[PDB]
C-alpha cells in the first residue's frame, strides 16, 4: 500500500497440473508481466509446495516439480538482471528447501 | 556606404565618424549587435570590425538608378553564359 | 435527413460476433463467427459504456 | 557412389496424430525412387524402444 | 524502353507481399511453392533471384494476385528470435569477478580466444575445443562468469534455460532443439549458453511411463 | 524483358494430385484443400498422363 | 443494320473520376453514371461522369435514384453543358471485369430505354502499377442464336486491344455480352499541363546537396568496387578451357565481370559531374 | 495561418474543361467556381470542385454575380454523395486578376471563415507557373497609412495520392520525363532551371524600371526587402579559393582514376574476347 | 439451408447459423408469411 | 444535442475496420515480418511516424 504498484498474489499450488510444460510457462509469464510494469512486488505464499529439494528418483511427478523449481530458481537470478522487481516468499514449513533457493 | 567589397571597417573610422574614443567602440558595436540592427563580428588582432548586415531602409530614388545598373550587369551575366552552356552541350542535351 | 441517411446504410443482413475486450485509446477487438479477429477504432451505433465483453 | 539418406530419427514425431507416421511411408518411396539407396538411423534409443 | 522495363520489373516487388515457403522446382524459371494460406500453388518465378537459394526449402515472398515468386527471404530470419543485442546485454565487465584466475583463463581458451586468434590453433593444428561444462556448489560465480563472456564477445549470443524446451505437445520439445542449432549454424560464429541442464541430463535406463 | 513482364502479370496455376483418373478426355482431380473435380485436358498433352 | 467493331471515347476528366471514386469506397462496390453523346453509328464518346449515393442494396436498378437523377441533370444544364446519359459503371474489387447476374438486369433496363447504353467495369485494387483494368461491354440478344453473335464486319482491328481473357470468358462472354474497344480522347493543353505540373522543379535544378553526404557517397561506392574489382581479377586470370562458352553460361548470376562492373562506374560518373558542373556555374552566375 | 495548399490534379483539370464548356460562347475570359476542400492542418488539401454561373462587366468592375442558390443545392449534392468533403474556397483564371476579388472573397467568407482562393493559368502554361494561391488578411496597411485589403500569398504545390498517379502514369505514355535521370536529364534541369532565373529577374527588372523611372507610386515594403538580397550574395576570397580547389580536386580524383581507367579495361577486355572469337571461327570455317 | 436460433416480435430480426460459415442476423424474403418460420427449422437462404 | 449525436454517427459510419496481427521480426528499416491471428505471414511498412 505504501507507494504501491502492480502487486501480485500467487498461492503456489494452483500452478501445477497434469501437462508437463505449463508450470514453467506460468512462471515465465508472471515474470514477463513484472518486467512490463517496472515497479512490482511478487508475492508467493507456501513455497514448500514447489520449493522442495532435489533427489534421485521420484520418477512420475517429482521430475516435473524440480523442473518447475529450476525455472523459478533461475529466472529471478537468471541471465537477465531482474530490475526494479521485489519478491516476498512466505511459507510456514521451511525445513526442507533447496539451498540454491 | 561601401557595398560589402571591403566591409571590414577599421576602428578608427568609427572613432572619426562617431567622434567617440577608441575604448568605447567595442561596447558601441556590441550594443548594436545586441539590439539586432547588425549581425557582424569583431576581430581585435587587427581591431577591425567585420560586417554582415540585415537592417535595410529607404534608398532614395536616385539610388534606385544605381540599383538598376547592378541588376542589369547581374542580368547579362546570367543570360550570356547560359548561352555558352547551351551551345557547348547542344549535341547531348536533346 | 441524417436519420434517413443512417437508415439506408444501417441495413440487414448482419454478421454476428463476440466482443473479446474493450479499450478506449471506445476501442474494441472483435472476433467474428467466421473465426476472424478484427479491430475497429470507432465502435458505432451503440455506446461503449453500454457494452461488455 | 549411391543415394544416401540421413535420418536422425526423432524428426518423425511432429505434433499430429497421423503426420509423424505417414512420412515413414513417404520416406521409403523416396528411397525407392533413387532405387539403390542406404538409409541411416541416428540413435535408436528413441522411437523403437519397447 | 529498356529503362521503362527495369523500372516496372523493380516496382513489382515493393508491395505488401505474402509469405509462403518454397517447395519444389520444375525447371528453369517455373516452380512449385506452397503458401502460408494453405492451398499449394504452381507459379512462374523471376529471373532476378540466383537459383542457389531454393534448396528444397526457403521462406519466399509472393505477389497477391499474380502469385509468382518475387523474393527469397534471408534464411531463418525469425524461427525462435533469440539475439541478445544492446539492452539486453550484460550489465557486467570482465574484471568485475574477483579471484577466478585459473577459471577465467580456461573459459577464455575455449570461447573467447579461437574467435580472434584462430591462426594460433591453425599453426599447431589443434581443432580448438567445442564445449564446456561448469559445475560447483551454488552461488560461486557461474552465471556471473557467463555474463562476462557475453560482454566482451563479438559473436551472436543465445541464452537458453534448460526447461522451456520441454513442453506441451508431442514432439514439440525436440523441434525447439532443432530451432536453436539451425539458428546458430545459419548465423556467425556463435555462442549458445544453455542454463542448468540437469533437467534434461539424467541417464535413463528404461522408463515404464 | 517485355516477355517476362507480361507473363508475370498472370494469375498462377493450381496444383492437384492424380494417382489415377478415368479416361475419355476428362480426368478427376482433387486439388489441395478442396474436393474433387471432373476437368478437361489441354490439347498439348495426352490422355496418357496417368 | 447491325453492330460492328465500334469505338468508345472516354475523356481524361472521366477516368480520374472513375478510379478515385472506386478507390474511395474500396470494400463496397461504388456506383455512378456515365454522361456523353452518341455521335454516330459505331463510335461513341463520353465527356463527363458523376457518382451516385450508395444504397443498402448495392449495384442494381434500385440504387439508381430518379430524383437524384433529374436534379443532378438540371444543375448541369445551365453550368457546363447538358447532354444525354450514355451508360453507367460500377466497381468490382475482388475480380477483374465481368457482368454479374444483377449487373445483367440493370443493363436490360438501360438498353431498353437508351440506344446501346455501354456499361463499364473498373477494378480499383487491381489497377495499381502502370496499367488499368477497365473494360466496357454491351449486352447481346438471344434472337441471333442461329446467326453470328458479335456481328462484326469489314475491319482488322478486332484482334487487337485484348484477346478475350480466360477469367472473363468463363462468365457471360461471349454468349451474353460482348467486349468493346477503348481509346482516349487525348489532347494537347491537357497533356502538357498534366505533364509539366505534376513533375517539375525550378530552383531545385541548381542546388547542391552539398558535400557532407555527396563526398561521403564517393566513399560509399568505391569500397565494394575495390572488392568487386578483385572478383573481376579472379575470373579473368582464371581463363581455362572448360569449354568456355559453357563456362560462361553455367555461371550467369547477375554478377561480376560486366554486370556488377561499370554500372557503378556510371553512377560515380553521373553524380560527380552534375555536382561539380553545378558548382562551377554558381561561381559564374553569382558574382 | 496556412502553410501550403495541395492541388489534387482533378480540380485544375476540372477547371480547364469548364473553360472549354463556355468557350463555344466564350466572351467572359474568366471562369469562377467553387473550390471544395479538406482542411487537415496548417497545410491545406483540395481534391474536388465544381463551377457556378458568374458574370462581370468591364465598366465600373463592381457588378458581379455569384449564385448563392446554385451554390447551396449542388454542394448539398456533393455532401450527400460524399460527406468527407466540404468547401474551402473558390477559383478563377486570367492572371491579370480583376480588382473585384475583394468583393467575391468577402461575400463567401460566410461559408468558410479562413477562405482561400487559387488562380489557375489555363492559357499561360509555358515557363514556370503551375498555379497561384492567395490568402485574405486585412491590416490597415502599415503604421501611418490608410486602410486597405492587401491579399497575401501562401505558397502552393501539386499533390499526388494513389489511384490518381495510376490515372497519371497511364495517360502520359510518350516521354514521361523518365525516372531517375541520366547525364542529359540533369543538364536540362540546369538549363531550364536557369532559363527561369533571368525570367524571374526580367520581371523584377521591369518593376524597378517602371517604379523608379517614375510612373506608379512606390511601395516602401518591397524596396528594402529587395535591398538585403544584394547585401547577401557571396563574393570570391582566398578562403573561397583554396577551399574550392581542395574539394573540386577531391571530386575529380573519383572520376579520373577510378572511372576512366576501369571503363577502359572492361572495353579492353571486349577487344580480346572479340578477336579470339573472331579468328577462331575464321580459321575453323574450312 | 440453415437453422434458426430464435426470432423477435412485430419485426423479424431473425438469428440464423450456417454454422459452417458464420451466424447471421437476417430477414425473410417477400415470398413467405412470418408464421411458419419457427425456431429450429430448415429454411432457404439467399446467397448474397 | 441531438444533432451532435447524428454528426458523431456520420463520423462513425465512415471507418473501415482493421486486421489484428503480431510482429515476428524486422528485416530492414521499412520491411517487417508480421503475421495475422489466423492467416498467413506478410511484409509491411509503417504509416509515417509510428
Ligand atoms: N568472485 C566473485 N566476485 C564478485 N561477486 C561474486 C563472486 N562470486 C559470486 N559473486 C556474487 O554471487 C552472486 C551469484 O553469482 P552466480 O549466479 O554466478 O552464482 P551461481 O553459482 O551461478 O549460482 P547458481 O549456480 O545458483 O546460478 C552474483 O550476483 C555475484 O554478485
Ligand atoms: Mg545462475
Ligand atoms: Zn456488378
Amino acid at each position: 500500500s505504501q507507494l504501491d504498484c502492480n502487486f501480485l498474489k500467487v498461492v503456489s499450488s494452483s500452478i501445477v497440473d497434469k501437462y508437463i510444460g505449463e508450470s514453467a510457462r506460468l512462471i515465465r509469464e508472471m515474470f514477463n508481466y513484472a518486467r512490463d510494469h517496472q515497479p512490482c512486488i511478487i508475492f508467493m505464499d507456501e513455497i514448500d509446495a514447489i520449493g522442495g529439494r532435489r533427489f534421485s528418483e521420484g520418477t512420475s511427478a517429482d521430475r516435473e516439480i524440480q523442473r518447475t523449481l529450476m525455472e523459478l530458481l533461475n529466472q529471478m537470478d537468471g541471465f537477465d538482471t531482474l530490475h526494479r522487481v521485489k519478491m516476498i516468499m512466505a511459507t510456514n514449513r521451511p525445513d526442507t528447501l533447496d539451498p540454491a533457493l | 556606404t561601401r557595398p560589402a567589397n571591403h566591409r571590414q571597417l577599421t576602428f578608427e573610422e568609427i572613432a572619426k565618424s562617431a567622434k567617440i574614443t577608441v575604448n568605447e567602440v567595442e561596447l558601441l558595436v556590441m550594443k548594436a549587435l545586441s539590439v539586432g540592427l547588425v549581425k557582424g563580428s569583431i576581430d581585435e588582432v587587427d581591431k577591425r570590425v567585420h560586417m554582415t548586415w540585415v537592417q535595410p531602409r529607404v534608398l532614395d530614388l536616385q539610388q534606385i538608378k544605381g540599383m538598376k545598373d547592378r541588376l542589369e550587369f547581374w542580368c547579362t551575366d546570367v543570360k550570356s553564359m547560359e548561352m555558352l552552356v547551351e551551345h557547348q552541350a547542344h549535341d547531348i542535351l536533346t | 435527413e441524417n436519420s434517413e441517411k443512417i437508415k439506408v446504410n444501417k441495413t440487414l443482413p448482419y454478421l454476428v460476433s463476440n466482443v473479446i475486450e474493450l479499450l478506449d485509446v471506445k476501442c474494441a477487438v472483435i472476433k467474428t463467427s467466421t473465426r476472424q479477429t478484427y479491430f475497429l477504432p470507432v465502435i458505432g451505433l451503440v455506446d461503449a459504456e453500454k457494452l461488455k465483453p | 557412389d549411391c543415394t544416401f539418406i540421413r535420418v536422425s530419427g526423432s524428426e518423425l514425431v511432429q505434433k499430429f496424430i497421423g503426420e509423424g507416421a505417414r512420412m515413414v511411408r513417404e520416406l521409403f518411396v523416396m528411397a525407392r525412387e533413387h532405387a539403390p539407396s542406404i538409409i541411416f538411423m541416428d540413435e535408436i534409443d528413441s522411437i523403437g524402444s519397447s | 524502353e529498356f529503362l521503362h522495363a527495369q523500372e516496372e520489373v523493380k516496382r513489382i516487388q515493393s508491395i505488401p507481399l505474402v509469405i509462403g515457403q518454397f517447395l519444389e522446382a520444375v525447371d528453369q524459371n517455373t516452380a512449385i511453392v506452397g503458401s502460408t494460406t494453405g492451398s499449394n500453388y504452381y507459379v512462374r518465378i523471376l529471373s532476378t533471384i540466383d537459383r542457389e537459394l531454393l534448396k528444397p526449402n526457403a521462406s519466399v515472398a509472393l505477389h497477391k494476385h499474380s502469385n509468382a515468386l518475387v523474393d527469397v527471404l534471408p534464411p531463418e530470419a525469425d524461427s525462435s528470435i533469440m539475439m541478445l543485442t544492446s539492452d539486453q546485454k550484460p550489465d557486467v565487465m570482465y574484471a568485475d569477478i574477483g579471484g577466478m584466475d585459473i577459471q577465467k583463463q580456461e573459459v577464455r581458451e575455449a570461447v573467447e580466444l579461437p574467435l580472434t586468434h584462430f591462426e594460433l590453433y591453425k599453426q599447431i593444428g589443434i581443432d580448438p575445443p567445442r564445449g564446456v561444462l561448469m559445475y560447483g556448489p551454488p552461488g560461486c560465480g557461474k552465471t556471473m562468469l557467463a555474463k562476462a563472456v557475453a560482454h566482451h564477445t563479438t559473436a551472436a549470443f543465445i541464452r537458453v534455460v534448460g526447461s522451456e524446451f520441454v513442453q506441451k505437445y508431442l514432439g514439440e520439445g525436440p523441434r525447439m532443439v532443432r530451432d536453436v542449432f539451425r539458428l546458430a549454424k545459419e548465423n556467425a560464429p556463435a555462442i549458445i549458453f544453455i542454463d542448468e541442464i540437469d533437467a534434461i541430463a539424467t541417464k535413463r535406463f528404461d522408463a515404464q511411463t | 524483358l517485355r516477355e517476362e513482364l507480361q507473363l508475370l502479370q498472370e494469375q498462377g496455376s493450381y496444383v492437384g494430385e492424380v494417382v489415377r483418373a478415368m479416361d475419355k478426355k476428362k480426368v478427376l482431380v482433387k486439388v489441395h484443400p478442396e474436393g474433387k473435380f471432373v476437368v478437361d485436358v489441354d490439347k498439348n498433352i495426352d490422355i496418357n498422363d496417368v | 443494320a447491325v453492330d460492328t467493331a465500334e469505338q468508345v471515347y472516354i475523356s481524361s476528366l472521366a477516368l480520374l473520376k472513375m478510379l478515385k471514386h472506386g478507390r474511395a469506397g474500396v470494400p463496397m462496390e461504388v456506383m455512378g453514371l456515365m454522361l456523353g453523346e452518341f455521335v454516330d453509328d459505331y463510335t461513341v464518346r463520353v465527356i463527363d461522369v458523376f457518382a451516385m449515393p450508395q444504397s443498402g442494396t448495392g449495384v442494381s436498378v434500385e440504387a439508381v435514384d430518379p430524383v437524384f437523377q433529374a436534379k443532378m441533370l438540371d444543375m448541369l444544364k445551365q453550368t457546363g453543358r447538358p447532354e444525354m446519359v450514355v451508360g453507367w459503371y460500377h466497381s468490382h474489387p475482388g475480380f477483374g471485369c465481368w457482368l454479374s447476374g444483377v449487373d445483367i438486369n440493370t443493363q436490360q433496363s438501360f438498353e431498353a430505354l437508351s440506344e446501346r447504353a455501354v456499361a463499364v467495369v473498373v477494378d480499383p485494387i487491381q489497377s495499381v502499377k502502370g496499367k488499368v483494368v477497365i473494360d466496357a461491354f454491351r449486352l447481346i440478344n438471344a434472337n441471333m442464336m442461329v446467326l453470328g453473335h458479335e456481328p462484326r464486319q469489314t475491319t482488322s482491328n478486332l484482334g487487337h486491344l485484348n484477346k478475350p481473357s480466360i477469367q472473363a470468358l468463363i462468365h457471360g462472354l461471349n454468349r451474353h455480352y460482348y467486349s468493346i474497344t477503348i481509346n482516349y480522347r487525348k489532347n494537347e493543353l491537357e497533356q502538357k499541363m498534366l505533364l509539366n505540373l505534376h513533375k517539375k522543379s525550378w530552383m531545385e535544378g541548381l542546388t547542391l546537396q552539398d558535400y557532407s553526404e555527396h563526398c561521403k557517397h564517393n566513399e560509399s561506392v568505391v569500397k565494394e568496387m575495390l572488392e568487386l574489382a578483385k572478383n573481376y581479377n579472379k575470373a579473368v586470370e582464371e581463363e581455362d578451357k572448360m569449354t568456355p562458352e559453357q563456362l560462361a553460361i553455367k555461371n550467369v548470376g547477375k554478377q561480376d565481370p560486366k554486370r556488377h562492373l561499370e554500372e557503378h562506374v556510371d553512377v560515380l560518373m553521373t553524380s560527380n559531374i552534375v555536382q561539380c558542373l553545378a558548382a562551377m556555374l554558381d561561381t559564374v552566375v553569382f558574382k | 495561418a496556412v502553410q501550403k495548399v495541395v492541388v489534387h490534379p482533378l480540380v485544375l483539370l476540372s477547371v480547364v474543361d469548364h473553360f472549354n464548356r463556355i468557350g463555344k460562347v466564350g466572351n467572359q475570359k474568366r471562369v469562377v467556381g467553387v473550390l471544395l476542400g479538406s482542411w487537415q492542418k496548417k497545410v491545406l488539401d483540395v481534391s474536388n470542385s465544381f463551377a457556378v454561373p458568374f458574370d462581370e462587366d468591364d465598366k465600373d468592375d463592381s457588378v458581379w454575380f455569384l449564385d448563392h442558390d446554385y451554390l447551396e443545392n449542388m454542394y448539398g449534392m456533393f455532401k450527400k454523395v460524399n460527406a468527407r468533403e466540404r468547401i474551402v474556397g473558390w477559383y478563377h483564371t486570367g492572371p491579370k486578376l480583376h480588382k473585384n476579388d475583394i468583393a467575391i472573397n468577402e461575400l463567401m467568407k460566410r461559408y468558410c471563415p479562413n477562405s482561400v482562393l487559387v488562380i489557375i493559368d489555363v492559357k499561360p502554361k509555358d515557363l514556370g507557373l503551375p498555379t497561384e494561391a492567395y490568402i485574405s488578411v486585412e491590416e490597415v496597411h502599415d503604421d501611418g497609412t490608410p486602410t486597405s485589403k492587401t491579399f497575401e500569398h501562401v505558397t502552393s504545390e501539386i499533390g499526388a495520392e494513389e489511384a490518381e498517379e495510376v490515372g497519371v502514369e497511364h495517360l502520359l505514355r510518350d516521354i514521361k520525363d523518365t525516372t531517375v535521370g541520366t547525364l542529359s536529364q540533369r543538364i536540362t534541369n540546369q538549363v531550364h532551371g536557369l532559363k527561369g532565373l533571368n525570367s524571374k529577374l526580367l520581371d523584377i527588372r521591369s518593376y524597378l524600371e517602371k517604379v523608379a523611372t517614375g510612373k506608379l507610386p512606390i511601395n516602401h515594403q518591397i524596396i528594402y526587402q529587395l535591398q538585403d538580397v544584394f547585401n547577401l550574395l557571396p563574393d570570391v576570397s582566398l578562403q573561397e579559393f583554396v577551399k574550392a580547389f581542395y574539394l573540386k580536386t577531391n571530386d575529380q580524383m573519383v572520376v579520373v582514376y577510378l572511372a576512366s581507367l576501369i571503363r577502359s579495361v572492361v572495353a579492353l577486355h571486349n577487344l580480346i574476347n572479340n578477336k579470339i572469337a573472331n579468328r577462331d571461327a575464321e580459321k575453323k570455317e574450312g | 439451408c440453415t437453422k434458426i436460433i430464435n426470432a423477435d416480435s412485430e419485426d423479424p430480426k431473425y438469428i440464423i447459423n450456417v454454422k459452417q460459415f458464420a451466424k447471421f442476423v437476417v430477414d425473410l424474403s417477400d415470398q413467405v408469411a412470418p408464421t411458419d418460420i419457427e425456431e429450429g427449422m430448415r429454411v432457404g437462404v439467399d446467397r448474397n | 444535442k441531438q444533432y451532435e449525436k447524428s454528426e458523431n454517427d456520420l463520423k462513425a459510419l465512415q471507418s473501415v475496420g482493421q486486421i489484428v496481427g503480431e510482429v515476428l521480426k524486422q528485416l530492414t528499416e521499412e520491411k517487417f515480418i508480421v503475421k495475422a491471428t489466423n492467416g498467413p505471414r506478410y511484409v509491411v511498412g509503417c504509416r509515417r511516424q509510428l
